[PDB]
């Protein structure tokens, strides 16, 4: 499961390479009612991501800002 | 709204959820020591925040 | 210029107790011996007492399964004060079996090799069903000293499963260590004195091992008396 064989599955009659990491898998759907506090946490770091993502994009662009500014 | 008696219980280790069942009740014979859960029990608050 | 105390008789009066001599002990070290001994030989010996169990069909100690005259407290109670010698490994797992009317004895665990039992004849509890069945699994290991059931939960490996009981361990072999000093054998000599030590075990181990090793701790222990 966390890393799928080809020489030893030769019943399988290697469709791929060993050690394809490619996208080889499939998921329905996840509910997760007690885990809300660990999607709650994931979403707080993932709006973490997005705001240096949103200040990189709005400074570094111009290089920071050049301007007086206060701190 | 009513709160619900679950296992839908936040910020606790994997360990102090072990010891309840699907529903939210410990097991019958449970080796339970002080400091820990015997129902979860989650109330729902006003939304104050958006 | 001493004279060095060599065991020289041993008498088993029986299988539960005995009794050991020392032969020729110089005046003025009957009490200092006889009290050293007694005291590590009541305090530190290998003991093989019971530590786990697991009841075929119940969740805790509290409980009461079908056809059985007891409680199951009773019944780890009553198992606390099974004595068992171990010889070949330090944990041994022991199993039992016994379905139909009547009691259940030590005769009724299964007694591979390397276990052996020392008192068959001891009583574990009463069976009145007729068509009345419990498989127990017994956990044995070495150990000494006084462990709680409480204490030993430090471990945390995840040693919660429920059909799984904690007892209470008894690790100390003997029970009731007497002795005192009286004149020995002439031995050409005069104030020759001997000490006779009265020794009550459950039968796991015998005296003469039991003073060996006691002496041998002592001495060990001892060693340490050889400073800067």
């Amino acid at each position: 499961t966390k890393e799928i064989t080809l020489e030893a599955a030769r019943y399988e009659d290697e469709s791929l390479n060993l050690g394809d990491y490619v996208e080889d898998q499939i998921e329905s759907v996840t509910f997760d009612r007690i885990t809300t506090q660990t999607a709650k946490q994931v979403i707080v770091q993932k709006v973490r991501e997005a705001e240096r993502a949103m200040v990189v994009d709005q400074f570094r662009e111009h290089e920071g800002e050049i301007i007086t500014g206060v701190v | 709204g009513p709160e619900e008696i679950t296992a839908d219980i936040p910020n606790v280790g994997e360990a102090a959820l072990s010891k309840l069942d699907e529903s939210g009740i410990v097991y019958i014979g449970a080796e339970v020591t002080g400091g820990d859960i015997l129902v979860g029990k989650v109330t729902p608050k006003g939304e104050t925040q958006l | 210029e001493f004279l060095k105390p060599r065991l020289v008789d041993i008498e088993q009066v029986s299988s539960t107790h005995a009794k050991v001599t020392l032969e020729p002990l110089e005046r003025g070290f009957g009490h200092t011996l006889g009290n050293a001994l007694r005291r590590i030989l009541l305090s530190s010996m290998p003991g093989c007492a019971v530590t786990e169990v697991e009841i075929d069909g119940v969740l805790h100690e509290y409980s009461t399964k079908e056809g059985v005259q007891e409680d199951i407290l009773e019944i780890l109670l009553n198992l606390k004060g099974l004595a068992v010698r171990v010889q070949g490994k330090d944990e041994v797992i022991l199993t039992l079996n016994k379905s139909g009317i009547g009691p259940v004895t030590a005769a009724d665990i299964t007694h591979d090799g390397d276990v052996e039992i020392v008192k068959p004849q001891h009583v574990i509890c009463h069976l009145t069903d007729e068509n009345a069945s419990i498989s127990m699994r017994i956990k044995v290991q070495r150990g000494r000293g006084y462990v709680p059931a409480s204490t030993r939960i430090h471990s945390e490996e995840d040693e919660r499963p429920i059909g799984r009981l904690l007892v209470d361990a008894c690790y100390s072999p003997v029970e009731r260590i007497a002795y005192n000093v009286e004149a020995a054998r002439v031995e050409q000599r005069t104030d020759l004195d001997k000490l006779v030590i009265e020794m009550e075990t459950n039968g796991t181990i015998d005296p003469e091992e039991a003073i060996r090793r006691a002496a041998t701790i002592l001495a060990e222990q001892l060693e340490a008396f050889v400073d800067l």
